[PDB]
């Protein structure tokens, strides 16, 4: 999920510009739901996932808000001490304590029902048990018990009129989520929200801790500790699930890392390119980042250095020259199915070989496959979510940076061989693999483009529509499932705020019994495909002027 | 009037709700949701509570068990029970609004029942505040705020220690899964502020 908020000092023809691209994968019907609420203290417009009471993307005419996943570490695993003599008990603070338990029965269509038990301790629900060591692992979430408060915080924040009122609600959202703010006067802000545990001294948060008492959390850290900034000197706030602040630690998930190689740099490059950005330029950042190969920037220098002394006829050199002439932006050929340049394929094959030769080689099986992915993995329906620099690639980047990396290279990933040698070898593998498939003339290589699919099964893998409702788009775009932009105090309009979004395939998922599709079942699909957008209305005048239908109810509570 | 709920849809079918109190406002919201995405919301409810196999079969038994094992429903219910009338109205209103439409659907299915219900062989039932809350808990808290691999991380560390020795194994773990990396691009510039906490990275536990 990405976001860029442009403040008064970096905006052209406006006081503030907020552009959000939350990435949840693509579905049919739409992942998010468009809604406007007016009354009872609210006056808002926007869209939100699963139609939650609180709008995650929207504005109220005074301020605007958005989010990106925080990826902080708010979950630790406690190793509970069990006893074969006392089943259902665990050792905590010198006493054998009774676990909470509940029976659950799964009813099954055309099958036999299954019942099982779920166990819970003071540290959380038990995930798995190891009778051999007589250990049960409990998952402790810092937000446990604040689930409902977080939903409510996301709702009440919609009524905020300034930074103070908004942060008061941010302090009540307990999940690890980045929150963003912009307003009519040009102010911008950011808060890496959530509850984080105040851990005991010596507690390594990447590994489990004993659950016998001594390692219990002291409580939760105060809101003052949550990374936040209001009106930064840079004039902007950009995020693509990267680190919120210097020295802030990420989630313990092995696949998540915040290091020198990060996709958010692609956004920075575009925002720093020019002194100020207009709303059109800000929106255009979606198009560019959605088509940007994320590895080129990271490894091209290494590739260039390695091929520096080779002759013009050396194929290893030729592959790099191809990369050197490219800005890394992928564009579809007129056939609508292949990419204009073969760079992404070259990088994918090269990077896969490199990882196999370095990180993978240094890690014992079966953990070696945690670092073998190049980041170009897909399905025939295309990527299921956003594209990122793989965890293996991030580690490889630190190794190719040599002394410039702050990460001590405990083990030399190149195993004593010159880096150039390993880089050239991967290039030789690359030439062999690709030349075998496309021939020896690179200029005629038509590499397959990744596509995008609005899936009928929701993110859980559960049908939320009939298979036939699946929709396809030729061009994969590494962008938000939905994109929304709010522009405050435009100098080119008398309105105090302008806002737009796109909710594809459409607002409605309704199909009548006879198969008739609703009038708004697919009217935002093409708009999505070519980076278009529709106006979000807020005021009574605008809503009435663009009114298609109405229904008035009189209900007695 | 206190009992009035006005619903207006724009040119893209996006609804705008007008009401005078909390319960009526959210009732309007729930009502338009039931009109626009009833099958999607029904399947999301089954997904978040682990009741998919009840309508789709044995292919989803493991899924349902996995969902139930990952939360404690009574705890969510207790949070709801502690809400003030004003906050409760958000959830109650929302559920009541969806029920008003679901009731209409089940009364005249011949024209209002979404086709998917016929395709998948079942009909929609009413909702309660707990169900509304679980849509959020199961799709925001569990998907975007429940990430961890500590048990596997420990297995990796053990394997590294076995291959390279104790001190070296710990150092390699720190190379592959560092606690912090000072070269990481940060949304907040270092000139503005830095995180004050320093953490153990030697599995001192
Ligand atoms: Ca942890």
């Amino acid at each position: 999920s990405n976001m860029w908020v442009i403040g008064k000092s970096k905006a052209q023809d406006a006081k503030a510009i907020m552009v959000n691209g939350p990435q949840f994968g693509w579905y049919a019907p739409a992942y998010t739901y468009g809604i406007g609420l007016h009354g009872a203290g609210y006056d808002v417009t926007g869209n939100t996932p699963f139609a939650y009471p609180g709008l995650v993307f929207g504005h109220n005419g005074v301020i605007s808000w958005g989010s990106t996943a925080g990826l902080g570490d708010d979950v630790d695993i406690f190793a509970e001490r069990l006893s074969a003599e006392k089943p259902g008990y665990y050792l905590h603070n010198g006493k054998w304590v009774k676990m909470l338990s509940r029976e659950e029965t799964i009813t099954v269509k055309n099958g036999q029902a299954e019942t099982f038990t779920v166990w819970r301790t003071v540290h959380g629900n038990i995930l798995q048990t190891d009778q051999t060591t007589q250990t049960a692992y409990a998952k402790s979430r810092a937000w446990d018990g604040k689930e409902v408060a977080s939903l409510l915080a996301w709702t009440h924040q919609m009524k905020a009129k300034n930074w103070q009122e908004w942060t008061q609600q941010a302090a009540k959202q307990a999940l690890t989520i980045n929150w963003y703010y912009a307003d009519v006067n040009g102010n911008i802000g950011y808060v890496h929200t959530g509850a984080y545990p105040d851990r005991q001294s010596g507690h390594d948060p990447r590994l489990p801790v004993p659950g016998t008492g001594k390692w219990d959390w002291k409580g939760l850290l105060p809101f003052e500790m949550n990374p936040k900034v209001y009106n930064p000197q840079s004039g902007y706030i950009a995020n693509w699930n990267n680190s919120p602040q210097k020295d802030y630690p990420a989630s313990d998930l092995f696949a998540f890392l915040w290091g020198g190689a990060d996709r958010v740099t692609e956004i920075d490059r575009l925002l720093e390119q020019k002194p100020r950005l207009t709303a059109d330029q800000a929106w255009d950042v979606i198009r560019q980042t959605s088509r940007q190969d994320l590895n080129l920037r990271l490894f091209l220098p290494t590739l260039q250095a390695a091929t520096s002394g080779l002759t013009q006829s050396d194929p290893r050199r030729q592959l790099v020259e191809t990369l050197t002439r490219w800005d890394g932006i992928n564009l579809l050929n007129d056939d609508g199915k292949t990419w204009q340049q073969p760079g992404s394929a070259i990088l994918n094959v090269w990077l896969t070989s490199m990882l196999k030769r370095t990180v993978v080689a240094a890690v014992p099986m079966p953990f070696d496959k945690w670092y073998s992915a190049s980041g170009y993995e897909t399905t025939q329906d295309g990527p299921t979510g956003s594209l990122n620099i793989s965890v293996g690639a991030k580690i490889l980047y630190e190794a190719v940076q040599g002394d410039k990396s702050p990460i001590p290279q405990a083990v030399d990933l190149f195993a004593g061989k010159p880096q150039q040698e390993v880089v050239l070898a991967a290039l030789e593998d690359t030439w062999e693999t690709l030349s075998k498939r496309y021939g020896n003339n690179v200029s005629n290589w038509k590499t397959p483009a990744m596509a995008l699919t609005f899936r009928a099964n929701n993110f859980f893998g559960v049908p939320q529509a009939a298979a036939e409702e699946t929709r396809h788009q030729a061009e994969y775009q590494n962008r938000g499932t939905e994109n929304d932009m709010i522009v405050f105090s435009p100098t080119t309009s008398d309105r105090p705020v302008l806002a737009w979004d796109v909710v594809a395939p459409g607002q409605s998922g309704f199909i009548a019994p006879d198969g008739t599709v609703d009038k708004h079942y697919e009217d935002q699909l093409k708009m999505y495909e070519n980076f278009g957008r529709k106006s979000l209305w807020l005021t009574k005048q605008d809503v009435e002027a663009h009114k298609e239908s109405q229904e008035v109810l009189h209900v007695q509570r | 009037s206190s009992s009035e709920i006005k619903i207006v849809r724009d040119e893209y079918g996006m609804p705008h709700i007008y009401a005078n109190d909390t319960w009526h406002l959210f009732y309007g919201y729930g009502y338009v949701v039931a009109q626009d995405r009833l099958f999607q919301m029904e399947m999301a409810r089954r997904s978040t509570q682990g009741t998919v196999a009840e309508v789709l079969g044995k292919d989803f038994v493991k899924f349902d068990k996995d969902i139930r094992r990952n939360y404690w429903p009574d705890a969510i219910r207790a949070q709801i029970a502690a809400l003030s009338p004003e906050d409760m109205s958000i959830l109650q209103g929302y559920a009541d609004g969806m029920n008003a439409w679901i009731d209409k659907v089940n009364t005249n299915p011949e024209t209002l029942l979404p086709k998917q219900f016929n395709t998948f062989g079942f009909t929609p039932k009413r909702w309660e505040p707990f169900d509304v809350a679980m849509i959020f808990v199961g799709t925001m808290a569990n998907r975007f705020s429940d990430s961890t691999s500590e048990i596997d991380n420990l297995a990796l560390l053990t394997a590294l220690k076995d291959k390279y020795g104790v001190s070296q194994g710990m150092a390699v773990f720190n190379q592959l899964k560092w606690l912090v990396n000072p070269s990481a691009p940060t949304t907040i510039a270092v000139q503005e502020s830095n995180y004050p906490l320093k953490f153990n990275q030697q599995n001192s536990q």
